[PDB]
C-alpha cells in the first residue's frame, strides 16, 4: 500500500538528496542553500546535461542514474509546470523513497494522473506539489523554507501553506518549544501527502510532543484529519494539537491563490473545518499570530 | 477566465456535444441573414453578456428584454438593431449596463424534461466524477440540501476512462428512458472527453434535457477552466472575455498577479496564499475590512512588486497598505526595493504598515529605514493588523 511510504516523510541527517532541475535558476540557488545548511545534497538531474558538474556535484540525465551513483534516498523537484509531472513520474519510476515537488502551476489533470500511479505503489512517498518541502531542524532541509528561523524541538508542524509554516516555526522557536519535523504538504487540490499522513508520523514519534496543523478553505483534508484524531489521538497519552484555518473571510467561488483554496457548491468553508477539528479535541487558535502561545499554554496546562 | 454563451456552446458543439443550432452576429444585417440560414421554426435572439438576468434587462436604446423569440427572420434583424452597440443593464450588472457587441441567433427549442449533469475532479476519490440529478433547472446545492437522495455520482478512473456502464447508469438515474437514455449516455461520454480535452475543472450542464421531438440537448452550460493549464490551452484562454471584470483585476492579469478585489479599505501585500488569506482574516478579527487579497509568491521579481504596489495605490477605496512578507523563496529586500522605488515615482499618500520576516530580512529593513518613507513597522501579524486598522477611518 502507499501508506507504507509514510515513514519516508521523516528526513534526518542521513538523508541523501538529489535535485531535479538542478541546473535551473531556483534549483541552483536552493541547492546552494541546502549545502550551506548541511543537507547531504549529492547531485541532481537535468535531461541532456548529464556528465557535467554543478556546484561541485555530478549532474545526471536521469533520476535512476543519479540514484544508483549516489545512493540518494530523496529527490527535490524544481521543474517548470509543463514538465514537473513527468519529473515526479520519473522519480516514482526510479523508486526514490521520498520525492518533494516545489513546483506551483502543474495542471490538475496531470496530478490526477500522477496520483493514479502514486497510489498503486509503496516505494515512493510524494510531498507536494506546490509546497515548501520538509525540514528536520539541524539535520536535513529539503525545500525553500528559511532555515535560520528553525530550532530543533518537540512540535510537529504540517501545513497546506508555506508562509504559514514559517509563522508557526517562528512562533514556536520564540517561545522555546522548537520543532521536531515540519512538513508543508502544499496548496494544490491533488498532492501526495495529506494531514493524516503526517499525523500518523507525529503520533508515533517520541520527539514530537505537540502538533500544529495549519489548513485553509477547500477540500476535506482537515475534516479527514479530525476523524483520524478522534480515533487515534484519544487514549490516555494524547498529544496536544493546535490548529489555524485560513480563509474565514475568503469569498466563495474564487481560488484564493492556491489552486486548491476555493469554496464551491457550499463545500470547503473554513468554519466547518474549525468545527470538525474542535470536535476532535483540537484547540483552534482564532488568530494566526497566536499559534506559538496557544500550544505553549497547552504545554503549560499539561504540566 | 470567462466565456460568452456562444463561445462555450461552440466549444461543446465542435466536440460532438449537442447544443441548439446557432450563429453569432456582429451587425443587425448579419443577425437577419443568420436567422434566414437557420431554417428554424422558432428563433431565439440572445444578447451576449456574461452577467445574468438578460431576460429582464433593458438596453440603452430603450428596448426591454435581452432574450426574444420570433418566427420572422426580419424581426430578428430589427431587434438586433436595437441591441448591438447599446448597453444592456440587468440585475447583475452595474447600473450603466454592459455593452453588447455580439448577439446569438439560435433555433428556439422546447424543453420537456430537465436534469442536472456536471463533470469535475473529485478530491476525495482522486479522479473525475459525474454528478447528476433528475431534478434539473434549479440550484444544484439547493437540491443537495433538501433532497440528497436525488444526487447521483459516478467515480471515473482517469486511466481506464469512462465506461459505457457508467454513462448508461447515470443517464438512467437522470430519468432518461429508452432511446433517449442511449442518447443521453452517449452525450455524457462526449461531455467527459470534452472535460478532459480542455483541462476543465468543471463542465456543468443545466438543464441537461430533452426536446418534445425526442432529442437530448445541453440547453445551457458553464465551463470552468484550470488556470494551471493555460500554457497548453492557449487557443481557449485567447477567447477570455475581460470586459465585465473588475478593472483592477484586469490590470493585475496583465502582469500575472493573483489579485482579488474585496470591499474594504485596507490593501494587502502578501507573498503567500495562506498568509494572504490569514491577513484578511486577522484584519477582520481586529475590526478592519481588507480591500483586496494579493498572493505574490514564487520567485517574485522587483518589477512584480513595483506593479502590484501601483495597483493597490490606484484603488480609490484604499486608505492604507499592509505589507506582510514572510520570505522563504521570496527575498525580503526585493520587496523593500520594489516598494521604495514605487513610492519614489508615485508619491505615497496613505499609511504604510510593513512587517517583514525570513530570507534576508535585515538587509530589507535597512532599505526601508534609509528610504525616508512614512513607514509604521509591525512586530507580528496581530500588531500589523491592529496598526493597519488604526490607520483608517
Ligand atoms: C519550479 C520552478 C521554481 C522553476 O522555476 P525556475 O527555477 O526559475 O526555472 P528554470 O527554467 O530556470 O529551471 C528549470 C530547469 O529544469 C529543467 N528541467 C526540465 N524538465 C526537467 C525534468 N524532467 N527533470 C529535470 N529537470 C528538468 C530545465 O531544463 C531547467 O534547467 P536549465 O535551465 O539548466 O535547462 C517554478 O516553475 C515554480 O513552480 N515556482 C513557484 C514555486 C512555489 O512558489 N512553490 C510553492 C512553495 S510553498
Ligand atoms: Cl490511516
Ligand atoms: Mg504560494
Amino acid at each position: 500500500s502507499y501508506t507504507a511510504s509514510r515513514k519516508h516523510l521523516y528526513v534526518d541527517k542521513n538523508t541523501k538528496v538529489i535535485c531535479q532541475g538542478f541546473t535551473g535558476k531556483q534549483g541552483t540557488f536552493h541547492s546552494q542553500q541546502a549545502l550551506e545548511y548541511g543537507t547531504n545534497l549529492v547531485g541532481g538531474t537535468t535531461p541532456g546535461k548529464g556528465g557535467k558538474t554543478h556546484l561541485g556535484l555530478p549532474v545526471f540525465n536521469t533520476v535512476k542514474e543519479a540514484k544508483e551513483q549516489t545512493g540518494a534516498t530523496a529527490s527535490v523537484i524544481y521543474v517548470p509546470p509543463p514538465f514537473a509531472a513527468a519529473a515526479i513520474n520519473e522519480a516514482i519510476d526510479a523508486e526514490v523513497p521520498l520525492v518533494v515537488c516545489i513546483t506551483e502551476g502543474i495542471p490538475q489533470q496531470d496530478m490526477v494522473r500522477v496520483k493514479h500511479r502514486l497510489l498503486r505503489q509503496g516505494k515512493t512517498r510524494l510531498i507536494g506539489p506546490n509546497c515548501p518541502g520538509v525540514i528536520n531542524p539541524g539535520e536535513c532541509k529539503i525545500g525553500i523554507m528559511p532555515g535560520h528561523i528553525h530550532k530543533k524541538g518537540r512540535i510537529g508542524i504540517v501545513s497546506r501553506s508555506g508562509t504559514l509554516t514559517y509563522e508557526a516555526v517562528h512562533q514556536t522557536t520564540q517561545v522555546g518549544l522548537g520543532q521536531s519535523l515540519c512538513v508543508g504538504i502544499g496548496g494544490d487540490p491533488f498532492n501526495g501527502t495529506d494531514f493524516t499522513d503526517c499525523l500518523e508520523i507525529f503520533l508515533n514519534d517520541p520527539a514530537t510532543e505537540g502538533i500544529i496543523l495549519i489548513g485553509e478553505i477547500g477540500g476535506n483534508a482537515e475534516e479527514n484529519a479530525a476523524e483520524f484524531l478522534k480515533q487515534h489521538n484519544s487514549g490516555p497519552k494524547s498529544k496536544p494539537v493546535v490548529s489555524f484555518i485560513a480563509g474565514l473571510t475568503a469569498p466563495p467561488g474564487r481560488r484564493m491563490g492556491h489552486a486548491g483554496a476555493i469554496i464551491a457548491g457550499g463545500k470547503g468553508g473554513a468554519k466547518e473545518k474549525i468545527t470538525a477539528l474542535q470536535s476532535a479535541g483540537v484547540v483552534v487558535s482564532m488568530s494566526p499570530a497566536q499559534l506559538g502561545t496557544t500550544i505553549y499554554k497547552e504545554f503549560e496546562k499539561r504540566k | 477566465m470567462n466565456l460568452q454563451e456562444y463561445q462555450s456552446k461552440k466549444l461543446m458543439s465542435d466536440n460532438g456535444v449537442k447544443v441548439q443550432r446557432f450563429f453569432v452576429a456582429d451587425t443587425a444585417n448579419e443577425a437577419l441573414e443568420a436567422a434566414k440560414r437557420l431554417n428554424a421554426k422558432e428563433i431565439v435572439l440572445k444578447a451576449q453578456i456574461l452577467a445574468g438576468g438578460r431576460g429582464k434587462g433593458v438596453f440603452s436604446s430603450g428596448l426591454k428584454g435581452g432574450v426574444h423569440l420570433t418566427k420572422d427572420p426580419e424581426v430578428v434583424g430589427q431587434l438586433a438593431k436595437q441591441m448591438i452597440g447599446y448597453n444592456l443593464a440587468t440585475k447583475q450588472t452595474p447600473k450603466e449596463g454592459v455593452k453588447v457587441n455580439k448577439v446569438m441567433v439560435a433555433e428556439a427549442l422546447d424543453i420537456s424534461r430537465e436534469t442536472y449533469l456536471a463533470i469535475l475532479m473529485d478530491r476525495s476519490c482522486n479522479g473525475p466524477v459525474l454528478v447528476g440529478s433528475p431534478q434539473g433547472g434549479v440550484d444544484i446545492e439547493e437540491v443537495a440540501a433538501s433532497n440528497p437522495e436525488l444526487i447521483f455520482k459516478e467515480q471515473i478512473d482517469i486511466i481506464e476512462g469512462i465506461k459505457d456502464s457508467q454513462a448508461q447508469r447515470m443517464a438512467e438515474n437522470l430519468g432518461f428512458l429508452g432511446p433517449l437514455q442511449n442518447q443521453a449516455a452517449d452525450q455524457i461520454k462526449k461531455l467527459y472527453n470534452l472535460f478532459l480535452k480542455i483541462d476543465a475543472t468543471q463542465v456543468e450542464v443545466n438543464p441537461f434535457g430533452e426536446t418534445p421531438e425526442g432529442q437530448v440537448v445541453c440547453f445551457d452550460a458553464k465551463i470552468n477552466f484550470d488556470d494551471n493549464a493555460e500554457f497548453r490551452q492557449k487557443d481557449i484562454f485567447a477567447m477570455d472575455d475581460k470586459s465585465e471584470n473588475e478593472p483592477i483585476e484586469n490590470e493585475a492579469a496583465k502582469y500575472d498577479l493573483k489579485y482579488i478585489g474585496l470591499d474594504g479599505n485596507i490593501a494587502c501585500f502578501v507573498n503567500g496564499a495562506g498568509l494572504a488569506m490569514a491577513t484578511c482574516d486577522i484584519i477582520f478579527l481586529n475590526g478592519g475590512k481588507p480591500a483586496n487579497f494579493l498572493d505574490l509568491g514564487g520567485g517574485v521579481k522587483e518589477s512584480q512588486v513595483y506593479q502590484a504596489f501601483k495597483l493597490l495605490t490606484a484603488d480609490p477605496k484604499v486608505e492604507a497598505i499592509l505589507v506582510n512578507i514572510f520570505g522563504g523563496i521570496v527575498n525580503c529586500a526585493i520587496i523593500a526595493n520594489g516598494i521604495t522605488k514605487a513610492c519614489r515615482e508615485l508619491e505615497l499618500k496613505v499609511p504604510l504598515v510593513v512587517r517583514l520576516e525570513g530570507t534576508n530580512v535585515h538587509e530589507a529593513q535597512n532599505i526601508l529605514t534609509n528610504s525616508g518613507l512614512p513607514i509604521t513597522s509591525a512586530v507580528d501579524l496581530e500588531d500589523a493588523a491592529k496598526k493597519a486598522v488604526a490607520s483608517v477611518t
